[PDB]
RNA sequence: CUUGAGUCUCGUAGAGGGGGGUAGAAUUCCAGGUGUAGCGGUGAAAUGCGUAGAGAUCUGGAGGAAUACCGGUGGCGAAGG
RNA sequence: CCGAACCGACUAAUGUUGAAAAAUUAGCGGAUGACUUGUGGCUGGGGGUGAAAGGCCAAUCAAACCGGGAGAUAGCUGGUU
RNA sequence: GGAAGACCAAGGGUUCCUGUCCAACGUUAAUCGGGGCAGGGUGAGUCGACCCCUAAGGCGAGGCCGAAAGGCGUAGUCGAUGGGAAACAGGUUAAUAUUCCUGUACUUGGUGUUACUGCGAAGGGGGGACGGAGAAGGCUAUGUUGGCCGGGCGACGGUUGUCCCGGUUUAAGCGUGUAGGCUGGUUUUCCAGGCAAAUCCGGAAAAUCAAGGCUGAGGCGUGAUGACGAGGCACUACGGUGCUGAAGCAACAAAUGCCCUGCUUCCAGGAAAAGCCUCUAAGCAUCAGGUAACAUCAAAUCGUACCCCAAACCGACACAGGUGGUCAGGUAGAGAAUACCAAGGCGCUUGAGAGAACUCGGGUGAAGGAACUAGGCAAAAUGGUGCCGUAACUUCGGGAGAAGGCACGCUGAUAUGUAGGUGAGGUCCCUCGCGGAUGGAGCUGAAAUCAGUCGAAGAUACCAGCUGGCUGCAACUGUUUAUUAAAAACACAGCACUGUGCAAACACGAAAGUGGACGUAUACGGUGUGACGCCUGCCCGGUGCCGGAAGGUUAAUUGAUGGGGUUAG
RNA sequence: CGGGUAAGUUCCGACCUGCACGAAUGGCGUAAUGAUGGCCAGGCUGUCUCCACCCGAGACUCAGUGAAAUUGAACUCGCUGU
């Protein structure tokens, strides 16, 4: 049976990746978030 | 013409076509040809605001002149032309000084007929001029509402307006929906009725006619539960509430005109 | 063969047919002016319309249908017309 | 119209700590169309989308998920060395 | 074996190859592994990316709008799933190869010579450039048979022949220009069009010639005195290397591939932009620049291993699931169904016995034949082609494959292989060719009829409609509760009411705007009904909607009048 | 009431006493269509009378590997009563 998971690098680059998340405000407090928390990965971004 | 196909299947049995032997039945003339891309009925905030509408075939668009104001200058007709944009049918016209334009097709229009407009033209079928100079009493289509804007009252097939009278700046007009509307003078209008009116007696016969013209399927409120619509609801078949909209207004002779800006040009209501 | 039947020549009368245009009278409706308590209808009434101004009268407009007089136990058409 | 690929899901048996959190096997429907499919795009939560079943919106839907107000409140149940 | 073979994209990321190890991992053992450890392995002007160009869409200087955050959008700038230059065959590694090597090619650009010469764009025109279905003809891939070449003479009767086995392969490029497709050509004059100009495109008028151009599969030639090649021979570290090498033709059949972005036809009327060709403007003037030949230089960078219907991707698993594209042999067959096979790949990572009940998946069954049961659930049955034949009803299409029935293998003859298809030499003609005409050798080859013959059975397997009668509902094909409901529900063509005069009604939106629509009442929205046929009666008191506006009542606003507080007196 | 059956609460045709049909939240018909609901017949049969035998995969034995829900504690019988 087809899974919830398929897996694409462009739509999860457009979708989650750096660029995406340094657009909006609100994408620029998740990189705030995830930095004060210390996260060693920030985003999707391979 | 219009002709009955015969019942060889379910689909078959009703549809009744209209075919038209003078159409064109080449490409059309490329230089005045548009991409027009299809909406689903999606404005920019990407919401369905008109419902029924995706899909259909797809279709370039024909730069028609509404203005026709190339004045003084004859053009003859090439041909006839299907356009998939509109109800009535287009012309190719050529004039004499070269250039290449479409129009819509008047009734009686065929090729090898000359058209002409501005002030001088001559009162004859698809030629155009402003209402100064018509006739009262006369038929026209394509007329302007403000002088130089283009042709837009009596434009579908088959349709037209009669000017019934001219005082001062002002003609009075009988419009296809029964209106009496005054407009300027100097807005210009074309003689003769929009063509193809037999139209109206096309039968789409299935279902799938109608999805190749894009229009999607309408599902009744009364069908629906109540969270999705007023008439929703019912152990069974139940109503019960006067008609309304998916948004609650009243659908059944309730009156939504309300433009104080333009009531002075209505002389009177189509009822 | 030319007397039945038909062809040609010249003219005559005709609401014979099909298509298009147009005119005047009248009805209705719409607008406005004057004007005021009735109008309309019947055997008699009532329903209806009218002081939110009708009916009446004047001006302008819209629209459809039918063509007074001529008109005739007159004419035309196979009949219907 | 008949029928493979392809798209479906009417019946039965199996399976039900499954081979599988929806399948397998034998049959079944559509199969040039309101068809089917790849890639990319757009619509965001009282909002979307819906040939309309309150269906679907990441195994979640009569109001998604995550974090916060937050130790909501609990005349109720349990427990209390 | 239309895959359980081969090869890509996606996704993964060393799983690839070699050596070594067997703790853990592997549903058992393991000497083995996609496991541990170590080393090795991915070679490009031509393949792909990057790049030029745009679609949907995104962002967006100014701008317009919004308490702020922000929203929309112009000029622009991004964005492939689409348009845009060029390489093939053979050989080679344990592991890469259109990348390395051998042979033979091609493309774009920079320079520099030489010869000749109006070049010049952010502008104009052309082109690129486009649908569905259907029908053929011409072909090739490919196959079959013959010929040819090499080998064979058979474990058991026969096998020197009308016998058996194998091979019979060769590219891009360059040259040629055929089946076919499209279009009249050429030269002058003139002109309100193409924002200016134009020799270009468009338009007009003449003259003249009638064949001129564009496009185009395949074939043929060359590429190739080469490469490959059955086998043979010699060595092996027995895995394999080294050496040599015959024939290398024809006929017939033939695609879903090519000609074909064609042709015919239909209505629902079928992207864009650049590369490319052409025209001139400003400008430049024996300069630059353009065209051609020749030479020379450059073509960077990143990807390239391996899996890919899967044990490496998505499913927590070495999981009966899911996953887009390409290739398409033989016999039978309509076929990509199905059966058996080829190339190729595998036996599914617990086995050994036994031969109880019972469960699962199957086979057969005396007599009966729906008595079973909620119900013929399940099972059994029907099943092909040709011909004969086929009722009520009907919207005249249907119903219909109605129903029902007959024939069917093999052998011989007709006919040493027919009708048909294909077509060589020859012969004739020619405006001499990839030509026409004639002619038919060779090859291929249905179907039928007559006679005979074997079996219980000839559509023998696999494969492959059960049929008929009465009736409810829905006209019909479609759609739906992903995961207990596929239906009589939803939709539907058709019908009606109603709104809407365009800055439309309506919808998303504090707004700007956007959809409706580059539409305009034969149009668009809402609502109900639901093909078609015959039809659709009475009620306006209630609720709503529409119209009316004389009167009653009534908001903010206005603040007359009356009453009170204070106190100069 | 009629039909079909040996026998028919279903089915078909009628009647009208419509608890409580009825005309676009349409009425009455309707060829064709339907993995749609009901009823009847021919064929067919292990559906059944009423099961029998057979072929395979488990179950059973041996070797290897090795789960689960549950569980106050157990030295965990019948009966009649309580
Ligand atoms: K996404
Ligand atoms: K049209
Ligand atoms: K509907
Ligand atoms: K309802
Ligand atoms: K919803
Ligand atoms: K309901
Ligand atoms: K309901
Ligand atoms: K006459
Ligand atoms: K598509
Ligand atoms: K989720
Ligand atoms: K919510
Ligand atoms: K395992
Ligand atoms: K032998
Ligand atoms: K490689
Ligand atoms: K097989
Ligand atoms: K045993
Ligand atoms: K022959
Ligand atoms: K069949
Ligand atoms: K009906
Ligand atoms: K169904
Ligand atoms: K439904
Ligand atoms: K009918
Ligand atoms: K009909
Ligand atoms: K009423
Ligand atoms: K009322
Ligand atoms: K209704
Ligand atoms: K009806
Ligand atoms: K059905
Ligand atoms: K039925
Ligand atoms: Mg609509
Ligand atoms: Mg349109
Ligand atoms: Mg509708
Ligand atoms: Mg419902
Ligand atoms: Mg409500
Ligand atoms: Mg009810
Ligand atoms: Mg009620
Ligand atoms: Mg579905
Ligand atoms: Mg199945
Ligand atoms: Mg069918
Ligand atoms: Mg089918
Ligand atoms: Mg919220
Ligand atoms: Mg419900
Ligand atoms: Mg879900
Ligand atoms: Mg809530
Ligand atoms: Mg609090
Ligand atoms: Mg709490
Ligand atoms: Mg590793
Ligand atoms: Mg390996
Ligand atoms: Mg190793
Ligand atoms: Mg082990
Ligand atoms: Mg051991
Ligand atoms: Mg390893
Ligand atoms: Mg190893
Ligand atoms: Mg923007
Ligand atoms: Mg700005
Ligand atoms: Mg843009
Ligand atoms: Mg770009
Ligand atoms: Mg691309
Ligand atoms: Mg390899
Ligand atoms: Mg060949
Ligand atoms: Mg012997
Ligand atoms: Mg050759
Ligand atoms: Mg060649
Ligand atoms: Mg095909
Ligand atoms: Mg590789
Ligand atoms: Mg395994
Ligand atoms: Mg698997
Ligand atoms: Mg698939
Ligand atoms: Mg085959
Ligand atoms: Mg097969
Ligand atoms: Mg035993
Ligand atoms: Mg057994
Ligand atoms: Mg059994
Ligand atoms: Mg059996
Ligand atoms: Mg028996
Ligand atoms: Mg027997
Ligand atoms: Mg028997
Ligand atoms: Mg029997
Ligand atoms: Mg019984
Ligand atoms: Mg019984
Ligand atoms: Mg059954
Ligand atoms: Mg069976
Ligand atoms: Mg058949
Ligand atoms: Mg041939
Ligand atoms: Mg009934
Ligand atoms: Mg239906
Ligand atoms: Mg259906
Ligand atoms: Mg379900
Ligand atoms: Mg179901
Ligand atoms: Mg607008
Ligand atoms: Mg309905
Ligand atoms: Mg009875
Ligand atoms: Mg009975
Ligand atoms: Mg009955
Ligand atoms: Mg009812
Ligand atoms: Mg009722
Ligand atoms: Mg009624
Ligand atoms: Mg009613
Ligand atoms: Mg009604
Ligand atoms: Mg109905």
């Amino acid at each position: 049976m087809k899974r919830t998971f398929q897996p694409s690098v462009l739509k999860r680059n457009r979708s989650h990746g750096f660029r995406a998340r340094m657009a909006t405000k609100n994408g620029r407090q998740v990189l705030a978030r995830r930095r004060a928390k210390g996260r060693a990965r920030l985003t999707v971004s391979k | 013409a219009v002709v009955k196909c015969k019942p060889t299947s379910p689909g078959r049995r009703h549809v009744v076509k209209v075919v038209n032997p003078e159409l064109h039945k080449g490409k059309p003339f490329a230089p005045l040809l548009e991409k027009n891309s299809k909406s689903g009925g999606r404005n920019n905030n990407g919401r369905i605001t008109t419902r029924h509408i995706g899909g259909g075939h797809k279709q370039a668009y024909r730069i028609v002149d509404f203005k026709r104001n190339k004045d003084g200058i004859p053009a003859v007709v090439e041909r006839l032309e299907y356009d998939p944009n509109r109800s009535a049918n287009i012309a190719l016209v050529l004039y004499k000084d070269g250039e290449r334009r479409y129009i819509l097709a008047p009734k009686g229009l065929k090729a090898g007929d000359q058209i002409q407009s501005g002030v001088d033209a001559a009162i004859k079928p698809g030629n155009t001029l402003p209402m100064r100079n018509i006739p009262v009493g006369s038929t026209v289509h394509n007329v302007e509402m403000k002088p130089g804007k283009g042709g837009q009252l009596a434009r579908s097939a088959g349709t037209y307006v009669q000017i019934v009278a001219r005082d001062g700046a002002y003609v009075t007009l009988r419009l296809r929906s029964g209106e009496m509307r005054k407009v300027e003078a100097d807005c210009r209008a074309t003689l003769g009725e929009v063509g193809n009116a037999e139209h109206m007696l096309r039968v789409l016969g299935k279902a799938g006619a109608a999805r190749w013209r894009g229009v999607r399927p309408t599902v009744r409120g009364t069908a629906m539960n109540p969270v999705d619509h007023p008439h929703g609801g019912g152990e069974g078949r139940n109503f019960g509430k006067h008609p309304v909209t998916p948004w609650g207004v009243q659908t059944k002779g309730k009156k939504t005109r309300s433009n104080k800006r333009t009531d002075k040009f209505i002389v009177r209501r189509r009822s």
